RNA sequence: UGGUAUGUUC
RNA sequence: AUACUUACCUUAAGAUAUCAGAGGAGAGUCCUACUGAUCAAACAUGCGCUUCCAAUAGUAGAAGGACGUUAAGCAUUUAUCAUUGAACUAUAAUUGUUCAUUGAAGUCAUUGAUGCAAACUCCUUGGUCACACACACAUACGGCGCGGAAGGCGUG
RNA sequence: UUGGGGCCCUUUGUUUCUUCUGCCUGGAGAAGUUUGACACCAAAUUCAAAUUGGUGUUAGGGGAGCUGGGGCCUUUCAAAA
RNA sequence: ACUUUGCUCGUUCCCGUUAUGGGAAAAAUUUUGGAAGGUCUUGGUAGGAACGGGUGGAUCUUAUAAUUUUUGAUUUAU
């Protein structure tokens, strides 16, 4: 259905994390919510054009194909996301 | 009747793929998923006569020593132009379409 | 790199290897996969970007290159603009142990449900 | 269908404003919390340590050290060890979770104090603490604490509290001192200081 | 017509009925009377080459191509012969077919 | 749908005289109640009558300059004050509960015989009596302590700090009740 | 035929 | 932990490898602890197979880096436009030269950026393993030790 | 059981399976081990203490018995020259 | 191909006889498959088999060749 990417991207909100985008500027702040869509909403925005200056917006809100990458925490290496053999306690019917 | 099936009864072959950024890569397909997204191995790739972003490509992957010689390439579906079969094959018993057959027989 | 990656081997099978990912513009990222789905959007743990600039670009063209690498950590990577991905260094622990480390995960998780069904009781 | 990886806790279909309210909930923040903190002190506990490579020594080296002198071991008992490391343990968490605090108090009276050190009329985090205030809907949290907020408007101006010696202040603190290194302190002032 | 709520296994008939009386007319008879067809590509990569099979994403096997291209520096041709191609309905302009 | 496109078709088929049985006029005129309780737990089901948004935008043009129906707000009228009704009747209906359970028969047995026991010296005596007999009257009154709404006819909390109020007024069915019974007021309003 | 979250009393 | 109120929601389907033959069920479909063949997975197992596994008879060195130093190393290149005033080269929205009033944004960086090149130091990895400090080879090298890491092929 | 010689002790919590005692004139002793036990984090109950939710560990080597598979030799049956 | 009659060569044994025939095994020996034993080496030693699912996770097909990856505006050219 949706996937782990998506679920980790959904993991990390309320974190400060760094996106580049496809013309190559690159975006920093922290999450706002993330959606299944990757239409991700940014809070203390400091962002890099490509031409090479530096801004800072306040609410910034990029759509999902225009990303480049986002860099979450190195907490989040350790995830449950990650188990493989992680068992499942009784479904409801 | 998609013919990534057709590509899927191709394991074993010895072909070469020339990609949309103009390389193009000599070696023994693997497996391809439903996507296209075709495996590779005992590689050779190059980027004939220029595009510099192709050259980055091509030199970046590690292997270089302007024919690279790579182990093991995945490649992306969309990434693909086109790809060249070897001659020696026969497309008439390898584009028999049992699934388009058993599609037929139900109808 | 004398690495005799795996002839036969798929997305699930390339888990935790250190993979050279190639993008659209060449921007090269190093690093350990540890996720994949339908769209190929593969995470990187300790992730690092390298390119090359264009002054550099002159030389490389038919020695040293002097690549430009930053660091990223761990992060997401999408599937739209990704070229290929190869496997440039194995991991630290073998297979041995990882199947070793991975019956040890089966009998904790087998342990951590016998738990719940206790605590349901 | 959702599953939450942290609860343990099924789902109906995967609505978004059921999935938004599940992560505000105060049992998915104490496992989310708990869980964090476990994972982050079981990776900082794991002493991966290297794997010894022991070579057939030179024979002249045998000689040399063989001969200088015979070192003394110092060890302990189980009891000892168990407190000595449950003392650095909390020592290490009691360091990693303090920081310094003197510009703080150190300019309180200063005219701007409530322009940048109030941390609610700050600029560019003063709207971040000004959203989530966590908004107390449970009537016992707001019911419990029961002083005085002291929130410190913006528009405090020069004209109140003109002389700041008049208006009591508070002493500095003294620059603290490990307690382990305690006993090398001069006994002996150079001023004599009343109460 | 709706495309989900048409039927269930049945939309492959429709598919081939669009094949027979639609857009593909053309990729239809170029694969029963085997005529060459020149495909141009995306990059001025010009395939004169015969069809040999037909797919929903346009992916077409072609065989004895001759493809040619120009590069503009001064204005060069340059043509290989191909002898069998897998193209993706990705790279295609357009297809004409010669009576 | 599992495609966005499909839902921008569906969007489409459902967008593109006009009196007709088959236009919803609760939906002509505005916020039928069939809409307002979707998928909430006091939902009606599904609405007979369809639902399209270029003949509201024909209504909406029509009511701006050229001409006004009585007949769709008449039927509006009394669909919503059928409604009202039957809310009405759940709220009494919750009401009367309440009341059931204010006058149970072990709570009054157990109110009368405090109150038996409840008869200056004597005066005091008899204020403190009643002041315990107040007592037990709160802790039988605080095992539940639910209110009515005035309104909605739900139930609700004295306890309770406003802000969980407040989460409980922004609901659907709060919404589209107090909706509701604005329509009805202005109705109301300019039938009398 | 149900799930998630929250607030009171024992 | 029990009891109750409230806010949101209440589900895209079909299937689990392929081919040939025989039998059964009222041209089409289903089943066979039915038979042959291909493929996939798991567990074992062997191929004088393919690659790698760091001195100790010393104070070293292989692979990957430093987001380390010398290093502000050496050689180059840029650091805003317009109106007007006192002269002005002048096809421009006076561009060029010296000085200034005013008008819109106005990356920090010039100890900056690119290219070139050497030395030093420090990090992660290993079989830092068992015998010996030894005279072999045109069919070029007795690959006929105990293993480990990666892979190929073959068998059950 | 004692004594001698060589190496290692980074095992850095001085063996890291856990608990307790204990150690460099030594390298040890006692108990337990998967519906259990051990260690730790977070909290409101106003010291300590107790309760609840989670995290991680329960190991390595050798030997008797049983079983699966690989290679060699021997005995017997069926088939083909 | 069956069938008979005698000659010649011939694996092994017997007999008329060591020329040569008669009879028997129609054999000693090589390979394959199956049953048993001994020796060398390796793995495992507490879970396994059957059935049931308004079970969970993976794989394929169609929605889905149209703005969210995967059926293209990244070889910088008029």
């Amino acid at each position: 259905m949706n996937g782990i990417p998506v679920k980790l991207l959904n993991e990390a909100q309320g974190h400060i994390v760094s996106l580049e985008l496809t013309t190559g500027a690159t975006y920093r702040g922290k999450l706002v919510e993330s959606e299944d869509s990757m239409n991700v909403q940014l809070r203390d925005v400091i962002a890099t054009e490509p031409q090479g200056a530096v801004t800072h917006m306040d609410q910034i809100f990029v759509r999902g194909s225009q990303i480049k990458f986002i860099v979450v925490p190195d907490l989040l290496k350790n995830a449950p996301l990650f188990k493989k053999n992680s068992s499942r306690p009784m479904p409801p019917i | 009747m998609k013919l990534v099936n057709f590509l899927k009864k191709l394991r074993n072959e010895q072909v070469t793929i020339e990609l949309k950024n103009g390389t193009t890569v000599w070696g023994t397909l693997q497996s391809v998923s439903p996507q296209m997204n075709a495996i590779l191995t005992d590689v050779k790739l190059t980027l004939p006569q220029s595009n510099g972003i192709a050259m980055a490509s091509l030199y970046l992957t590690g292997g270089q020593q302007n024919i690279a010689s790579l182990q093991y390439i995945n490649i992306r579906g969309n990434t693909i132009r086109q790809i060249i079969l070897p001659d020696s094959l026969n497309l008439d018993s390898l584009l028999v379409d049992q699934k388009q057959l058993n599609s037929l027989r139900r109808s | 790199s004398k690495i005799q990656v795996a002839h036969s081997s798929r997305l699930a099978n390339l888990i935790d290897y250190k993979l050279r990912v190639l993008t659209q513009d060449g921007r090269v990222y190093i690093g350990q996969l540890m996720a994949f789905d339908k769209h190929m959007n593969l995470v990187l743990n300790e992730c690092i970007e390298e390119r090359v600039p264009k002054t550099q670009l002159d030389k490389l063209r038919p020695l040293n290159i002097k690549v430009e690498k930053r660091v990223l950590g761990l992060t997401i990577l999408r599937g739209e603009q990704i070229l290929s991905t190869v496997v440039e260094d194995k991991p630290l622990l073998s297979k041995k142990e990882r199947l070793v480390r991975d019956k040890k995960e089966k009998k904790q998780a087998q342990k951590q449900t016998k738990l719940r069904k206790e605590k349901e009781k | 269908r959702y599953y939450c990886e942290y609860c343990h806790s099924y789902l109906t279909h995967d609505t978004l404003s059921v999935r938004k309210s599940h992560l505000v909930g105060k049992n998915h923040l104490r496992i989310t919390a708990d869980y964090y903190r476990n994972k982050a002190r079981d990776i900082i506990n794991k002493h991966n340590h290297k794997r010894r490579h022991i070579g057939k020594r030179g024979r002249k080296e045998r000689e040399n050290s063989s001969q200088n002198e015979t070192l003394k071991v110092t060890c302990l008992s189980n009891k000892e060890k168990r407190h000595i490391m449950h003392v650095k343990k909390m020592n290490q968490k009691e360091l990693a979770q303090t920081s310094i605090d003197t510009l703080k108090l150190l300019y309180d009276g200063s005219p701007g104090y409530s322009k940048v050190f109030v941390d609610a009329n700050r600029f560019d985090i003063g709207d971040l603490v000004k959203a989530s205030k966590l908004p107390q809907r449970a009537n016992e949290k707001s019911a419990h604490h029961s002083f005085k907020q002291t929130s410190r408007s913006r528009d405090e101006t020069c004209e109140s509290n003109p002389f700041p010696r008049l208006n009591n202040p508070k002493k500095l603190e003294p620059p603290k001192i490990l307690s382990q290194w305690s006993n090398t302190i001069p006994k002996t002032s150079i001023f004599y200081s009343v109460d | 017509r709706p495309k989900h709520e048409l039927s269930r296994a049945e939309l492959e008939e429709l598919e081939e009925f669009e094949f027979k009386h639609g857009p593909m007319s053309l990729i239809n008879d170029a694969m029963v009377t085997r005529t060459p067809v020149i495909i141009s590509l995306r990059n001025n990569h010009k395939i004169i080459a015969r069809v040999k099979a037909f797919d929903r994403h346009c992916n077409m096997v072609l065989e004895n191509v001759k493809e040619l291209w120009t590069e503009k520096k001064n204005v060069i041709n340059r043509e290989r012969f191909i002898s069998k191609l897998f193209l993706r309905g990705d790279s295609v302009i357009v297809v004409l077919k010669t009576p | 749908m599992s495609t966005p496109a499909a839902e921008q078709r569906k969007l489409v088929e459902q967008l593109m005289g006009l009196h007709d049985p088959k236009i919803c006029k609760s939906y002509l005129v505005g916020e039928c109640p069939y809409d307002l309780f979707q998928g909430t737990k006091q939902s009606l089901g599904k609405c007979p009558q369809m639902h399209l948004t270029k003949h509201k935008i024909q209504y909406e043009r029509e009511v701006k300059q050229g001409k006004t129906f009585p007949e769709f707000e008449r039927e509006y009228l009394a669909i919503l004050s059928r409604f009202v009704n039957e809310c009405n009747g759940q709220i009494s209906v919750a009401l009367q509960n309440l009341k059931h359970t204010a006058e149970e028969r072990m709570k009054i047995q157990q109110v009368t015989e405090e109150l038996d026991v409840l008869d200056l010296i004597s005066k005091r005596k008899e204020v403190a009596k009643r002041v315990r007999n107040i007592t037990e009257n709160v802790g039988q009154s605080a095992q539940q302590k639910l209110q009515v709404c005035e309104v909605c006819g739900a139930y609700l909390s004295r306890l309770d700090t406003d802000r969980r109020l407040a989460d409980h007024f922004l609901g659907k069915i709060h919404l589209g009740y107090v909706k509701m019974r604005e329509d009805y007021d202005r109705l109301m309003k300019n039938n009398r």
